[PDB]
RNA sequence: GCCGAGGUAGCUCAGUUGGUAGAGCAUGCGACUGAAAAUCGCAGUGUCGGCGGUUCGAUUCCGCUCCUCGGCACCA
RNA sequence: CGGGGGGAACCUGGGGAACUGAAACAUCUCAGUACCCAGAGGAGAGGAAAGAGAAAUCGACUCCCUGAGUAGCGGCGAGCG
RNA sequence: CCUGGUGUUGGCUCUUGGUCGCGCCUGCGUAGGAUAGGUGGGAGCCUGUGAACCCCCGCCUCCGGGUGGGGGGGAGGCGCC
RNA sequence: GGGGGCCUGACUGCGAGGCCUGCAAGCCGAGCAGGGGCGAAAGCCGGGCCUAGUGAACCGGUGGUCCCGUGUGGAAGGGCC
């Protein structure tokens, strides 16, 4: 009945026997690891779906509130134009064609794509075949192809978070900045909350919400009820 | 299946209970035979009246007990023994305290239970516990000399 | 009559028969058995005072003999 | 119609990250085979019924499509 | 003490059929009829509402006319109703 | 006629399968100190071995090695990069 | 009939009025409305160069609709396209 992990305070500090709620998280949470460099907490969870048919194959977004700077990046993908408005908005890697044809030869860093409809199609097929499904094609359908680039990188700086149900329907994602308000963490909790159930495919059959989980990079972790 | 039971616990560890031991199962299989009965407000009712009864019983000796464990713990319990300033010639056993306050001044108490390993005679007097009822005891003081 | 039941009887008709489903999940009925039938229960016994029996009807039996037994 | 099942090179069997394919038997060349068979060595040798698809990448994963087999209920 | 045994037709229940029709004929149909039985009567039967019906009413049961041959019942067909 | 369920058709008992709850525990394509099951947070962790040096042991197999420990201990290691 | 362009009417609502019919069918269509498309535009397009590629009614499915619901609000079921 003894361990291997010092964090046994924090450790204690939890005590799962409880999915409690949302708020009374956000509190406990930001109590719970503010180890070297103060907490960064995240949620992870997972939905009764399924893998083979990609109808349930989700991703996207949702603001949710606080500001931002840092995270799985982004090409903007146009031109002039946008360079200006998502280069300045939001935008770590800004490009077009051009970046698109100096990727081809060998140097590219955007996983996350926002191409717009004035090179759309030069990025989707001249690197279409060069990003392949290391989620890096922008596609029409996952904050990832549009008009507005300056806004959808705007705001990945701004105070972004994303979708993305990983192999067999888990998500990853921040709601709540560390020590940060408790009510704060509340709020992009529950912002969250919905922004997800939003994307719900249409294909489950059962209890879709599963396990909730709120916890930290480096942390500790307890389930949580998206309700009250 | 209410079955009640009369010599049963399980197995004959009779009227401890009442389980379910199925249609005839139980029925014809184990209680014709003659170990219990099935409910009916005539059985129910029956253990409930046994039961209360046998509450009324015990608080009852509880009773008579707490009457003369009172007047006797309350009074002196003398007696007159016969020898020289320790020992008598004789012994005083716990019984001979027995028919002594018994008949000799009113109240009896049966030998057997008290306190008394040996037969106490270092003459003098003791006073010790001698329980008289389950978990109420009676203690008393027997003061007891030579009638010289 | 020598079989109806004791505690109230039972020995009693029957006209049966079938045909097939699919109703209200794709079809009409299907039907064409015109056919009769029976319809009963069971037997057991027990004891007036060293010597006796029972007959009866199944389930109306074991209330009743819980019932006589009373006395 | 439903469900379970079989289908890849002349014959027949093999994989659940898929992400790398044959294998045993007949066919071509070569030792042994002084004949033979058989023996060994090699080669040749292929869409995993069809299609797209999730899927980097899956042929064994998804959904629907052919011919086959077994056993239910369809046309009143 | 009582029954039992009868009785043209009517009564209650008990069991309960082909024709013929549907120009065949298997659901359907003649029907719960013909017909075998038990039993009560002088009539049995039913008979004082876990009823009706939808307005805020009715008010036991039985029998007649009306209720529609409409509501409706179905190889929705013969028909039955 | 044979035939699952089921009612009378009751006691004791050896046992083995599926499925969930949970703790454990597993993850070997080639370059990859290195047997990466994914996808996250994401530059540190720990000193209850005071330690990564070594000891044998409990374990898991595609040599290697992954894992849980008893111990022996004396500012050190690994993550970072 | 042979070639090229662009395009969907190989449209809903409907049609006066006739060919042939004993029933039912089946076949012919200017013309009015919306409504598009052909061409600049005069006018053509309610499938094909035509006469054969066909089946009542039922019963049941489905996509509508959003009329019926059995005291009423819903619903099963449900009426018409």
């Amino acid at each position: 009945p003894k361990h291997g992990k010092r964090y046994r305070a924090l450790l204690e500090k939890v005590d799962p026997n409880k999915i409690y709620t949302i708020d009374e998280a956000a509190h406990l949470v930001k109590e719970l690891a503010t180890a070297k460099f103060d907490e960064t907490v995240e949620v992870h969870a997972k939905l009764g779906i399924d893998p083979r048919r990609s109808d349930q194959n989700v991703r996207g977004t949702v603001s949710l509130p606080h500001g931002l700077g840092k995270q799985v990046r982004v090409l903007a993908i146009a031109k002039g134009e946008k360079i200006k408005e998502a280069e300045e908005a939001g935008a770590d890697y800004v490009g077009g064609e051009e970046i698109i044809q100096k990727i081809l030869d060998g140097w590219m860093d955007f996983d996350a794509v926002v191409a717009t409809p004035d090179v759309m199609g030069a990025v989707g097929s001249k690197l279409g075949r060069i990003l392949g499904p290391r989620g890096l094609l922008p596609n029409p359908k996952a904050g990832t192809v549009g008009f507005n680039i300056g806004e959808i990188i705007r705001e990945i700086k701004a105070g972004r978070i994303e979708f993305r149900n990983d192999k067999t329907g888990a998500i990853h994602a921040p709601v709540g900045k560390a020590s940060f308000p408790p009510e704060k963490l509340a709020d992009n909790i529950r912002a969250f909350i919905r922004a997800l159930e939003a994307h719900k495919p249409e294909g489950a059959k059962g209890t879709f919400l599963r396990s909730v989980y709120v916890t930290t990079t480096m942390g500790p972790s307890v389930r949580i009820n998206p309700h009250s | 299946m209410k079955v009640i039971l009369l010599e049963p616990l399980e197995n004959l560890g009779d009227v401890g209970q009442v389980v379910d031991v199925k249609p005839g199962y139980a029925r014809n299989y184990l209680l014709p035979r003659g170990l219990a009965v099935l409910a009916t407000e005539s059985n129910l009712k029956a253990l409930e009246a046994r039961i209360r009864a046998q509450a009324k019983r015990l608080a009852e000796r509880k009773a008579e007990a707490e009457r003369l464990k009172k007047i006797l713990e309350n009074l002196t319990l003398t007696i007159p023994v016969r020898a020289g300033e320790t020992k008598i010639y004789g012994s005083v056993t716990a019984k001979d305290i027995a028919e002594a306050l018994s008949r000799q001044h009113g109240v009896t108490i049966d030998p057997k239970r008290l306190a008394l390993e040996k037969p106490i005679k270092e003459l003098g007097e003791y006073v010790l516990t001698y329980k008289p009822h389950p978990e109420v005891p009676i203690q008393l003081k027997v003061s007891v000399v030579a009638q010289e | 009559m020598k079989e109806g039941i004791h505690p109230k009887l039972v020995p009693a008709r029957i006209i049966c028969g079938c045909g097939n489903v699919i109703e209200t999940y794709s079809t009409k009925p299907e039907i064409y058995v015109e056919v009769c039938s029976k319809c009963h229960p069971f037997y057991t016994g027990q004891q007036r005072f060293v010597d006796t029996e029972g007959r009866v009807e199944r389930f109306q039996r074991r209330y009743g003999d819980s019932y006589r037994k009373g006395r």
